[PDB]
RNA sequence: UUACGGCGGU
RNA sequence: AGAACGAAAGUCGGAGGUUCGAAGACGAUCAGAUACCGUCGUAGUUCCGACCAUAAACGAUGCCGACUGGCGAUGCGGCGGCGUUAUUCCCAUGACCCGCCGGGCAGCUUCCGGGAAACCAAAGUCUUUGGGUUCCGGGGGGAGUAUGGUUGCAAAGCUGAAAC
């Protein structure tokens, strides 16, 4: 009755983060959380993970590097279009200067700034700043 | 902060925890700066310089700052190396 | 009725632990040194501090009372400051441990650098007193 | 008053009337 | 909790105008019996004949009689 | 308010406890809110100690106790003065009061 | 502690096993297991030498670090620890605190008890913890010689030792201001110093005067 | 005519500490009320928001005192809010200006985007709560004002603050911890890493340390 | 063992 | 939606009827006692069968899932060890002793954080607001009343307003 995995995962983060953890394991592993995952390692919020890959669902130890505030997570999988996105930056980003609403695009999981770059707007997934 | 010009608009930086990476509020007196002085390698004695480790209040409160400065000093060649 | 309030103790405390070089227990002439060395408004109160006065004399003459007076704060340098004992009480070159603190001193690497015998831990687990009221 | 003694003095007068009711149709 | 998923705008929908029954200011306002039960019968003035000078008296601190009619 | 974090009573993996009865007033209450007091009173009356065991058949005769277990509801162990009204944080302490024999 | 010449040094392991210094009394914090070597069949912790001796050496380090010598506070609380402290600061130079510790001396600005110090070391944290919270306002870094008992809240260099033999209290009071005067000029590494550790121990009961007359037929008369 | 007494109000009188933004960043506590008035004297004013009776019962009438909440401040980045209880309101109303100096902290600004110039708005969104009330403080874009109600209004002029959006919930008619709520979200603007405060401080040398001649050679 | 009331506004 | 079970009291029927005991009778106490107290005592309390479906039915906290401090103890399994005690003069399992693991009923400490606070290791992870889903609240009364439907032998239960 876990049904929603990214949720779970984003949460086990933020709780050890706020702790003062330098590492934390992420039971289940998906290919949605490990591109979640290389997207914040990515612009500087964590550093090294690995997959534990083991023969069923992988677990995954991420190193905290401190820098995060809030990895939350939009749990229904709302649809953004590129008109609309705008309204969804200043509704759940705490600035316009840093951090990032990370939405699956049919190119592939992006930033938003990212996404306008391209124009391909999608499904909102999370945040993080 | 380092603006679209390229400068300063700020009144200080503060510091920032060297256990947990967070900051240093302006009003956190329970934030210790403290200094562990190196001795030189012959003699073994105090040769006037040393490094500081801030350790912020809220995990000071929480009660690991000897977790916290064995392990930066675990990192800085002071320890014991086992 | 007889107990003293705050300013006859006070003031008498003052006297004893400043001017301990001139007082005895006798009371009639500690009322004549507290009325040439102190203020003292009316009589009465003057010879209700000398009372004071001789009641910490026999006091003071026995032990440690709250009493940083020069005497009694020098010769308590003969106890802790001496005292330094022509033995030791940590050099006895036979001190006893157990075979499993034996084994912490070896990967310390100090197994062969010390004598240190050995006392077995006779059979047990005895610690942790009984739970429960009776 | 006390409610499960308010209660009753309305379950008593709820009876009441549903008795009126049944006499004059 | 509540509902959030993208396909429950039928059940969230249906639970907030149920719910809107609850407060007075939308009630009075969309049941209907409340105006039909205002004698200005949904107006804000009302010509009426003068009945009766009656003089109620005034309420819990005060006292005075209140100089009223029955229209 | 909640003043009490059990409910003056000690029971937490139940529904239902027996009911018993007062000793002195006979008022139904639970097993467990019920104040109990185990009496181990020496049926001689200390004060008269010296007056039987000189009128005894034997030289050496051990005295049977009396063993009565008492029970109270809280409305009458307050009464009867065996529980006291406490304060607000020496509430939390579990621990009987001392026993104080000679 | 990373050099040959701040080792282990063989002689103070006679020292510490001659005091005590090594036996934590039958329950552990859970901040203390990784100084910690096993338990004893008689549930007695025993303490890794290696750890308490590192950490003494980092808790000297940082006294070292303070530049006016009379600026550290060396606070105890118990009387097995009011000897230590006294002659303690004779000897690094500090400022003692022995006796009742007054609340409000390190924050109440008015009264003349108004000490203001950098730094502080501590003879038990959960038996002299009043300068510890204290400490906590007026942002001083704290170190306190802790046994496996004894929480670790404020403290920073918890000196893993012992806090409730007279022995024990008095030798780590010893060892510690024995090499913080050996990081100076004072004594050269070289030659033992000459300051006894008995020197630092709680006093024995009135029989003292006693004792000490009765082998002295010899050197008055 | 000011002796003082503490390490802090000491090194301040002779001129040896300078511009007070590094014993906010070593995070002293500030005891005397003369050293912010050091610093930044004739660029304080100390404007009060309400004084409220509050008053206890006892056994012949009812004692009658005075609360007094004031707002200090400059117009370029610091803040204070000092309450205090007298029985009278002149003598109330005063020790609360030494307690609102007493207890100042410096407000960070920053931009809605289009860094151009001097910064004029919260750096990220801020809350502060006290007792109900949440006080949101928003960055608005540049040539807004600030869209709040009077009280907080009264304080965001007073942090040299051009421009914010600013929401409220709970009692917001308590107007004590309406002040100390948005004091308190001006007193983390400082308190909150973003990613221009990443790089690893080099650490400076403090000022009991650096200035350890003045109390061994001077005050010995 | 018995102990029931106390006009309204200020 | 639709069902199953559901304290006590209550209803219908049959067995039984010691104790207790609504109602009632009396004795008291009382200004008055339709109450407290005492003596007696009907229904009832016990069993079988059929109904009713409500309680301060309360941890006044829906269920499922995850993460986030410490410590000792307890109940049931499992695993590992000094030793002690059992026919055992040897055993294996029993009894205790020291731990660990899982599930549980709880406790104590804690500036985890929360909260209007009492307090809560969940009532935390919440204006830095989104793990799923169900029921339900919208000032106080009138009122869980009126009426319509429906269930019941009844008592009543569920559903449930408005004027004012
Ligand atoms: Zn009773």
């Amino acid at each position: 009755v876990r049904m929603n995995v990214l949720a779970d995962a984003l949460k086990s983060i933020n709780n050890a983060e706020k702790r003062g953890k330098r590492q934390v394991l992420i039971r289940p592993c998906s290919k949605v959380i490990v591109r979640f995952l290389t997207v914040m390692m990515k612009h500087g919020y964590i550093g090294e993970f690995e997959i534990i890959d083991d023969h069923r669902a992988g677990k995954i130890v991420v190193n905290l590097t401190g820098r995060l505030n809030k990895c939350g997570v939009i749990s229904p999988r709302f649809d953004v279009q590129l008109k609309d996105l705008e309204k969804w930056q200043n509704n759940l980003l705490p600035s316009r200067q840093f951090g990032f609403i990370v939405l699956t695009t049919s190119a592939g999981i992006m930033d938003h700034e990212e996404a306008r770059r391209k124009h391909t707007g999608g499904k909102i997934l999370g945040f993080f700043f | 902060m380092q603006n679209d010009a390229g400068e300063f608009v700020d009144l200080y930086v503060p510091r920032k925890c060297s256990a947990s990476n967070r900051i240093i509020g302006a009003k956190d007196h329970a934030s210790i700066q403290m200094n562990v002085a190196e001795v030189d390698k012959v003699t073994g004695r105090f040769n006037g310089q040393f490094k500081t480790y801030a350790i912020c209040g809220a995990i000071r409160r929480m009660g690991e700052s000897d977790d916290s400065i064995l392990r930066l000093a675990k990192a800085d060649g002071i320890v014991s190396k086992n | 009725g007889r107990v003293r309030t705050k300013t006859v103790k006070k003031a008498a405390r003052v006297i004893i632990e400043k001017y301990y070089t001139r007082l005895g227990n006798d009371f009639h002439t500690n009322k004549r040194v507290c009325e040439e060395i102190a203020i003292i408004p009316s009589k009465k109160l003057r010879n209700k501090i000398a009372g004071y006065v001789t009641h910490l004399m026999k006091r003071i003459q026995r032990g440690p009372v709250r009493g940083i007076s020069i005497k009694l704060q020098e010769e308590e340098r003969e106890r802790r400051d001496n005292y330094v004992p022509e033995v030791s009480a940590l050099d006895q070159e036979i001190i006893e441990v157990d075979p499993d603190t034996k084994e912490m001193l070896k990967l310390l690497d100090f197994g062969s650098l010390s004598n240190l015998q050995v006392t077995q831990p006779t059979v047990g687990m005895n610690f942790k007193t009984p739970r429960g009221p009776v | 008053m006390r409610a499960k003694w308010r209660k009753k003095r309305m379950r008593r007068l709820k009876r009441k009337r549903r008795k009126m009711r049944q006499r004059s149709k | 909790g509540k509902c959030r998923g993208l396909r429950t705008a039928r059940k969230l929908r249906s639970h907030r105008r149920d719910q809107k029954w609850h407060d007075k200011q939308y009630k009075k306002a969309h049941l209907g019996t409340a105006l039909k039960a205002n004698p200005f019968g949904g107006a804000s003035h009302a010509k009426g004949i003068v009945l009766e000078k009656v003089g109620v008296e005034a309420k819990q601190p005060n006292s005075a009689i209140r100089k009223c009619v029955r229209v | 308010t909640k003043k009490r974090r059990n409910n003056g009573r000690a029971k937490k993996g139940r529904g239902h406890v027996q009911p018993i009865r007062c000793t002195n007033c006979a008022r139904c209450v639970p097993k467990d809110k019920a104040i109990k007091k185990f009496v181990i009173r020496n049926i001689v009356e200390a004060a008269a100690v010296r007056d039987i065991s000189e009128a005894s058949v034997f030289d050496a005769y051990v005295l049977p106790k009396l063993y009565v277990k008492l029970h109270y509801c809280v409305s009458c162990a307050i009464h009867s003065k065996v529980v006291r009204n406490r304060s607000r944080e020496a509430r939390k302490d579990r621990t009987p009061p001392p026993r104080f024999r000679p | 502690g990373a050099l040959d010449v701040l080792q282990m040094k063989e002689e103070d392991v006679l020292k510490f096993l001659a005091a005590g210094t090594h036996l934590g009394g039958t329950n552990l914090d859970f901040q203390m297991e990784q100084y910690i070597y096993k338990r004893k069949s008689d549930g007695i912790y025993i303490i890794n030498l290696k750890r308490t001796w590192e950490k003494l050496l980092l808790a000297a380090r940082a006294i070292v670090a303070i530049e006016n010598p009379a600026d550290v506070s060396v606070i105890s609380s118990r009387n097995t620890g009011q000897r230590a402290v006294l002659k303690f600061a004779a000897a690094t130079g500090a400022t003692p605190i022995a006796g009742r510790f007054t609340p409000g001396t390190f924050t109440n600005q008015i009264q003349a008890a108004f000490r203001e110090p950098r730094l502080l070391v501590v003879t038990d944290p959960r038996a002299d913890h009043q300068p510890l919270t204290e400490a906590s306002y007026v942002n001083l870094p704290t170190i306190a010689l802790c046994n496996t008992d004894s929480p670790l809240r404020y403290v920073d260099i918890a000196i893993p030792c012992n806090n409730k033999g007279a022995h024990s209290v008095g030798l780590m009071w010893w060892m510690l201001a024995r090499e913080v005067l050996r990081m100076r000029g004072t004594i050269s590494r070289e030659h033992p110093w000459e300051v006894m550790p008995d020197l630092y121990f709680y006093r024995d009961p009135e029989e003292i005067e006693k004792e000490e007359q009765a082998a002295a037929e010899k050197a008055v008369t | 005519e000011w002796m003082p007494v503490t390490k802090l109000g000491r090194l301040v009188k002779d001129m040896k500490i300078k511009s007070l933004e590094e014993i906010y960043l070593f995070s002293l506590p500030i005891k005397e009320s003369e050293i912010i008035d050091f610093f930044l004297g004739a660029s304080l004013k100390d404007e009060v928001l309400k004084i409220m009776p509050v008053q206890k019962q006892t056994r012949a009438g009812q004692r009658t005192r005075f609360k007094a909440f004031v707002a200090i401040g400059d117009y370029n980045g610091h803040v204070g809010l000092g309450v205090k209880c007298s029985k009278e309101v002149a003598t109330a109303i005063r020790g609360a200006i030494i307690l609102a100096k007493l207890s100042i902290v410096p407000v960070r600004r920053g931009y809605w985007g289009n860094k151009i110039g001097k910064p004029h708005t919260v750096p990220c969104k801020v809350t502060g709560r006290c007792g109900s009330v949440l006080v949101r403080l928003i960055p608005a874009p540049r040539g807004t004002g600030i869209v709040s109600a009077p009280v907080p209004k009264k304080l965001l002029m007073m942090a040299g603050i051009d421009d914010c959006y600013t929401s409220a919930r709970g009692c917001t008619a308590t107007l004590g911890n309406f002040a100390k709520a948005t004091f308190d979200a001006i007193s983390k603007t400082y308190s909150y890493l973003t990613p221009d405060l990443w790089k690893e401080t080099v650490f400076t040398k403090s000022p009991y340390q650096e200035f350890t001649d003045h109390l061994v050679k001077t005050h010995t």
